């Protein structure tokens, strides 16, 4: 779950008064509580490594199902694989 | 007979600059219209599903803008880095290269484009939202980045498969080549060209810098969306009607038989603002999918190869362009090469030499008053008249404006300079 | 309803100037200073532009002149007795007089 | 093994119609919904900046 | 309505000013962009609005 | 990739070898002259 424009301080703390209007709750444990440009994403871990973009986030943020059982994560997406041409005289 | 042919020619440089995408928006219908009030909230669910379609058609449109600028910038399938070494035949690419020493990596020409048009807002926050781009800047200067090494170092073999190496001079004579140049001409003259090369670069880094104005398409695109947002804020203020023009006033007010008429007046207000709000940002999506469409266009063609459409990539024949960054969209560097300093010569469609007419294979006959020479269209360069150079179709008689002149033979000549005498 | 900033003298005269430059400076107008040129090799040129040699124009010059002058009086009575021609003006100009 | 190659030739002129511009119009829309009444103006003024 | 049929005509406006560059200012090699056969010259005329 | 033989029919000639940028050294075979030779060089 992605909380749009929202810091996740003011999520968590709003998880824990008992203050937000959806009454359902994710298991917001430990690693799985990202901030993004685009807002507070609760239930995804997120990873150093780069990937195709699957279901896009925003800001250079995507989320994908992947084995590492399995789980949903969130990375940076990869842009291309680099190639270094070599130019010469 | 009279024909004017180039003697010099100036490289120049223009810029063209086209909208990407949008801002992207999103609006929570009910809290707009009902701000938290459970009585307009239910007197809002009897006209059905609007919210329904004005939630799709705003998030719609935030889809294409990200696929519009997927679809201009993001047309290599790898990301390519330059030399080291960046020396390219004397060309001076700094100007339009990431330069390492800034933060997000731009060009110098990407951070004042950057610098001249202008995440929480607070202003606007009554349930009217913004979405950030799916690219970062920093992901969109990296696919320009992958442009433009995949453009200088393979030059146009890069966008049809697999980048090839190529020197930048030789690019350069096979760009030459393509606009009806010969390769000569660049090599005799490379120091000229990379030259005015800079020169040009420098002059629109200037032209950028001092024009307020340069970028106004951008800045108009930012101002209608931000207009398009502030009177769609504005109207909440307005009453339709109503005794009052604050929700929270009427349900403090009047008991729930009258309230259900003043909210019902508050509602189609604000119902049929929120309809020309999105009917408007649809209009505008459409106008930036086109323009996108044609960035993305230019990109294969102009950036990605030669185009020999007129005006296309800019004025003048085109030789290549060069992409940078904007917010909101793309500027494009075009490079064309420009006929200066013509001449004009005397012509002829055709030399008469032994009865037969000859006629030029590649180029145009010109005379100086004195004497024939075949010349290159777009450079002047006068040859000897050979038939080696001409073709030979037909006598001298059914071409009109045939004159005489010698057509020279260099295997008749040889055979002369070899056994002529026998001994 | 506003008048259209450029007047149609005005227009006429871009026209006129678009003529002028293509039929005595040929492709070199669009690209930078216009290069005059006699108009058959202005044709020649273009006739290698689409894989025919310089020479088909030149033996048979009169003959394309003449295919050139009978098609454009085709144009000119064309229109002048085709009703419909023009019906994509037509149908701007009445769409807008409907929506008023 | 068969080609065929043209032997004769057609210069043949086409004509392509395409619009630039429309009418461009302006409108009043205080006197186009109120006509010079001032009463209506001022329950016009109500609904906003439309 | 005006800003739809606006959009269709600037859209016909671009287009026409696509084909003044290639079509009369140059020679193009699009098929059937300036006309049916191969493209040698084009030649404007202005109209009423177009 | 089609190697050919640099001749005098596959190339042109501008110039003197002194503004060309990296020209490099090599013979470019002239068929004309070569068949000279091998028609009357010894004239008997
Ligand atoms: C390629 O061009 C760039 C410029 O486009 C050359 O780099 C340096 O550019 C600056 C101007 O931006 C040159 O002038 C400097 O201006 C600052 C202004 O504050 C001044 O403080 C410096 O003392 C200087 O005058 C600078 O001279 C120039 N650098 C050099 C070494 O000349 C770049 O060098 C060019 N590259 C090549 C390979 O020629
Ligand atoms: C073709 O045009 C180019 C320019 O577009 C000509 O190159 C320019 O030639 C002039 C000399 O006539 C150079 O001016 C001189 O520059 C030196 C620089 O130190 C200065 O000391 C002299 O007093 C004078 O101003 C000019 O710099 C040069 N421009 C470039 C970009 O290289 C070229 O000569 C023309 N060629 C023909 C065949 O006409
Ligand atoms: C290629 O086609 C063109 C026409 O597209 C041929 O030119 C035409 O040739 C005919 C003769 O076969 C000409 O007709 C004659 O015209 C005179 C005019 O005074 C008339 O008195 C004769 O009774 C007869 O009708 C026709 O005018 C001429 N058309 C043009 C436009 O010049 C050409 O001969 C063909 N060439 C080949 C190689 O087949
Ligand atoms: C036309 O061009 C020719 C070739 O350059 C000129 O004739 C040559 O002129 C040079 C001096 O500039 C002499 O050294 C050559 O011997 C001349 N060649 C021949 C074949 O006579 C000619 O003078 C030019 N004429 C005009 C009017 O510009
Ligand atoms: C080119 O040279 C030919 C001769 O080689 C000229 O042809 C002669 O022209 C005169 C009239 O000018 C006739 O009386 C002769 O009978 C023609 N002779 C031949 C063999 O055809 C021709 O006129 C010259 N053309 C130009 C343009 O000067
Ligand atoms: C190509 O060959 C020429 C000779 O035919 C070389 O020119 C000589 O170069 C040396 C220095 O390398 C000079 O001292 C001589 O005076 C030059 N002679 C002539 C006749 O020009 C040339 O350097 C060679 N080029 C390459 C790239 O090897
Ligand atoms: C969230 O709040 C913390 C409070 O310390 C602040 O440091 C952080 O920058 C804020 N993040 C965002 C994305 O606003």
């Amino acid at each position: 779950v992605l909380y749009q424009g929202v810091n996740c301080t003011e999520v968590s703390v709003a998880i824990h008064a008992d203050q937000l209007t959806p009454t359902w709750r994710v298991y917001s444990t430990g690693s799985n509580v990202f901030q993004t440009r685009a807002g507070c994403l609760i239930g995804a871990e997120y990873v150093n490594n780069s990937y195709e973009c699957d279901i896009p986030i925003g800001a250079g943020i995507c989320a994908s199902y992947q084995t590492q059982s399995q789980s949903i994560i969130a990375y940076t997406m990869s842009l291309g694989a680099e190639n270094s041409v070599a130019y010469s005289n | 007979n009279s024909i004017a042919i180039p003697t010099n020619f100036t490289i120049s440089v223009t810029t063209e600059i086209l909208p990407v995408s949008m801002t992207k928006t999103s609006v929570d219908c009910t809290m707009y219209i009902c701000g938290d009030s459970t009585e307009c909230s239910n007197l809002l669910l009897q006209y059905g599903s609007f919210c329904t379609q004005l939630k799709r058609a705003l998030t719609g449109i935030a889809v294409e803008q990200d696929k519009n600028t997927q679809e201009v910038f993001a047309q290599v399938k790898q990301i390519y880095k330059t030399p080291p070494i960046k020396y390219f035949g004397g060309f001076n690419f700094s100007q339009i290269l990431p330069d390492p020493s800034k933060p997000s990596k731009r060009s110098p020409i990407e951070d004042l484009l950057f610098n001249k048009v202008t995440l929480i807002c607070a202003q606007k926050f009554n349930g009217l939202t913004v979405l950030p781009p799916l690219l970062t800047d920093e992901m969109i200067a990296q696919y320009t980045s992958a442009l433009l090494a995949g453009t200088i170092t393979s030059g146009w073999t890069f966008g049809a498969g697999p980048a090839l190496q190529i020197p930048f001079p030789m690019q350069m004579a096979y760009r030459f080549n393509g606009i009806g140049v010969t390769q000569n001409v660049l090599y005799e003259n490379q120091k000229l060209i990379a030259n005015q090369f800079n020169s040009a670069i420098g002059k629109i880094q200037d032209s950028l810098f001092s024009t307020p104005s340069a970028l106004g398409k951008l800045q108009d695109v930012v101002n209608h969306n931000a207009q398009a947002l502030n009177t769609l804020v504005k109207q909440l203020s307005s009453k339709f009607g109503a005794i009052s023009s604050v929700l929270n006033d009427i349900l403090s007010r009047l008991d729930p038989p009258e309230a259900e008429v003043q909210i019902d007046r508050l509602i189609t207000g604000r119902l049929q603002s929120l309809q020309t709000y999105v009917t408007q940002q649809l209009i505008r999506a459409a106008e930036i999918r086109a323009s996108a469409n044609l960035a993305a266009t230019k990109m294969s063609e102009c950036v990605l190869g030669q185009s020999k459409r007129v005006d296309f990539c800019g004025k003048g024949y085109h030789l290549m362009s060069f992409p940078q960054s904007a917010p909101h969209g793309v500027v494009f560097l075009h490079v064309t090469y420009v006929p200066a300093q013509e001449k004009n010569f005397t012509t002829a469609p055709a030399i008469c030499h032994d009865g037969k007419a000859h006629f030029p294979r590649e180029g145009v006959f010109v005379s100086n008053g004195t004497h024939w020479f075949l010349t290159q269209r777009n450079f002047y360069e006068p040859q000897i008249i050979t038939t080696d150079n001409t073709f030979v179709s037909g006598n001298c008689d059914v071409v009109i404006g045939i004159v005489n002149n010698t057509v020279y033979d260099p295997l008749q000549l040889e055979l002369d300079s070899f056994k002529e005498e026998l001994d």
